[PDB]
């Protein structure tokens, strides 16, 4: 569900770039990513290395 | 908070204007800390250089 919402939003993020903004199609990409959600939540941490 | 001890341990005052931020794990492996542009900004208010 939770992974629902957060499609949704790139979703709508996309149309209002889309009807009135400077992009005929958008396509996201994982540098561009940041812009349509803001800084991640969860960290792949390793907390140690050795 | 660590640094804080460690200074009066031995009586040395920390170099003057040093601001620092961080956790600490017993062991010593600093992990990251969140809302870094809002602790930036007020380093940066107070005039501290490093």
């Amino acid at each position: 569900r939770n992974l629902q919402k957060q499609v949704e939003k790139v979703l709508r993020k996309s149309a209002y770039k889309i009807v009135s903004g400077e992009a005929e199609s958008v396509e996201v990409t994982p540098e561009n990513l940041q812009d349509f959600v803001g800084k991640p939540v969860f960290t792949v941490e390793r907390m140690y290395d050795v | 908070i660590v640094t804080a001890l460690l200074s009066l341990a031995m009586g040395r005052p920390v170099r003057q204007n040093l601001a620092m931020t961080g956790e600490v794990s017993l062991t010593g492996k600093i992990l990251p800390v969140g809302g870094i542009k809002e602790k930036t900004i007020a380093a940066k208010r107070a005039g501290v250089t490093c």
